[PDB]
């Protein structure tokens, strides 16, 4: 139950109750062009910069009001890499894809402008104690 | 010759440190250093 | 992978001593020698004795003090003379007019303003002044003009003010007048000392500042200080200053006579704007009037230059008064 | 009386210590003490 570390990165999953970032505007609905064993390719995402979707997840409706979610290893051009393979993904079903946050403060503010809620500690201190040996 | 106009017997060191006490806290009561009570009181809102 | 590691490490302090950018050299007047040298040794000091002092500003907050290095002439090896603390200083936001008595001046880019204390001796350009009041927040201080062995002078905006009192580096060695020195200031930090190769150099010419007698004090003309308007009869009043009696006390021009010095007199030069016409020496009174005999010979002098100084045994004061005044009255300026 | 010809403000201490860093090592890069980089470089053979 620690769930706390004094590191540079955000230490928060994009969209959690701590980031307070609304992903609904960033939702993208698309029909995949081609599905392979490990790669799902679509031309619509080809218009975004490389790594835009890295760290995001893909959710689609299985039955009723329940959706199955899959994380994305990497995004490059028109090809998306799916962790654990693409098995179970419908070839023509409607898919919802959300972006992913790298966690860097520059990434957090330039893309999402959520710097005030940034949970990371970029440049407060790395080691400096007040009971060391020589300050200089 | 004679006693200097002034003598540098020691230096005063100033440092500006930023630190965190953990997760959200309600009230800070006192600060103790080297067994001497430096400050005692109570603050419940962001301030100086 | 997607995540990237950001820089944060330890951010080591950047001590890396730098050379001093703001500094100055001065000659110690009799005021400090009186209060720092015992009478037995002081009385044996000849009139030609001179002492050297230096002032500097901290380039970074991580520097505690600096080392003083100097040598005689342009050749030889520097000999360490000691270390000194940083001298508080500031910049004048507005010009300081020529006027005796307290004057309110605002300072910009002030450093170590908190440590300043009232009654200290402050030197700007070539004038020594005394602080009367201090405002920490706004950096506004009141300065007494024309104190110790100095006289008021025009100081344009941007002049540097030094509060050298108790903040000067002094070389105890005694140097005779006329010798030129080369000295450098080396910064000191916990990481070490600045390498001499990067230290700025400077030169100063000694002039026996302590030896020369103080100039006259209260300089009032016809009851007015530095007037451009006098109605006819010319009356000039001056004060007699004795360096030995004053000792370490700062006395401005507004104070009355403090007695003369043994063998010290007053000399006045009368000019016609550019040319020297009359010269009165050996003056011992506190006032002088232009004799009627020379009024017709020189005729009307609408533009009159008044030069005042003190001389003893042919030793003229380092500074002097000089102003060109305009005369009005009957026979003077009836073109209007 | 007067300022002494010289003043002993501090002592400089010299020590000769022999220590081992463990088993065989290939290269020593730098030495850091009290947060200050005393020496940085590289040596791969027995020497000074
Ligand atoms: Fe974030």
């Amino acid at each position: 139950g620690l769930t706390d570390t004094y590191c540079r990165t955000c230490t928060a999953i994009v969209g959690d109750h701590r980031c307070k970032v609304n992903l609904v505007p960033y939702r993208v609905t698309l029909t995949p062009q081609s599905v392979s064993a490990w790669v799902i390719s679509s031309g619509v995402v080809a218009g975004y910069a490389d790594g835009w979707f890295t760290g995001g997840y893909v959710e689609w409706q299985v039955d009723g009001d329940n959706y199955d979610r899959r994380f994305i290893e990497q995004h490059a051009g028109a090809d998306l890499h799916i962790l654990g393979g693409t098995e179970g993904i419908p070839a023509g079903g409607q898919l919802r894809v959300y972006p992913g946050c790298d966690g860097l403060a520059q990434t957090c503010d330039d893309k999402f402008s959520n710097l005030p809620n940034f949970r990371g500690f970029n440049a407060m201190q790395g080691k400096s104690p007040f009971d060391g040996d020589q300050v200089w | 010759g004679a006693k200097p106009k002034a003598q540098t017997v020691g230096w005063r060191y100033y440092f500006d440190i930023h630190f965190a006490l953990g997760k959200k806290v309600d009230e800070v009561c006192a600060i103790r250093a080297s067994g001497k009570t430096a400050w005692k009181g109570s603050i419940t809102s962001n301030g100086q | 992978t997607g995540v990237a590691p950001p820089p944060p490490g330890w951010t080591p302090p950047d001590r890396t001593p730098r050379a001093i950018t703001v500094r100055r050299l001065i000659e110690a007047p009799y005021r400090e020698l009186a209060g720092v040298i015992d009478p037995a040794n002081l009385q044996l000091l000849d009139v030609s004795a001179s002492y050297l002092a230096a002032l500097a500003e901290a380039p970074t907050s991580l520097s505690q003090s600096y080392t003083l290095t100097d040598r005689v002439g342009s050749s030889g090896a520097f000999v360490d003379r000691g270390t000194g603390d940083w001298c508080p200083t500031g910049l004048l936001a507005a010009e300081l007019p020529l006027a005796a008595g307290p004057n309110v001046v605002t300072l910009t880019n002030a450093t170590r303003l908190e440590d300043v204390t009232v009654g200290q001796a402050a030197v700007v350009d070539d004038e020594i002044v005394r602080v009367d009041a201090v405002n920490y927040a706004s950096g506004t201080v009141t300065l007494a003009r024309g104190c110790a062995d100095t006289v008021p002078a025009k100081h344009l905006a941007g002049a540097r003010v030094w509060f050298y009192d108790t903040f000067e580096a002094v070389d105890e060695t005694v140097y005779s007048q006329g010798v030129t020195l080369q000295a450098r200031l080396l910064t000191n930090t916990s990481e070490g000392q600045l390498a001499p190769a990067l230290a700025a150099t400077d030169s100063l010419t000694l002039t026996g500042r302590q030896g020369k007698p103080y100039p006259p004090g209260q300089f009032r003309i016809n009851g007015s200080a530095y007037p451009t308007k006098v109605y006819g009869a010319l009356s000039v009043s001056w004060a007699k200053r004795d360096r030995i009696g004053q000792a370490d006390q700062l006395i401005d021009t507004t104070v009355g006579n403090i007695g003369p010095e043994d063998g010290a007199t007053v000399t006045l030069q009368v000019y016609s704007g550019t040319t020297l016409k009359r010269t009165y020496a050996g003056l011992t009174s506190s006032s002088w009037s232009y004799p009627l005999a020379e009024d017709m010979a020189d005729g009307p002098l609408q533009d009159v230059r008044l030069v005042l100084r003190s001389v003893r045994d042919g030793i003229d004061s380092w500074q002097q008064h000089d102003i060109t005044i305009e005369r009005h009255g009957l026979g003077f300026r009836l073109g209007e």
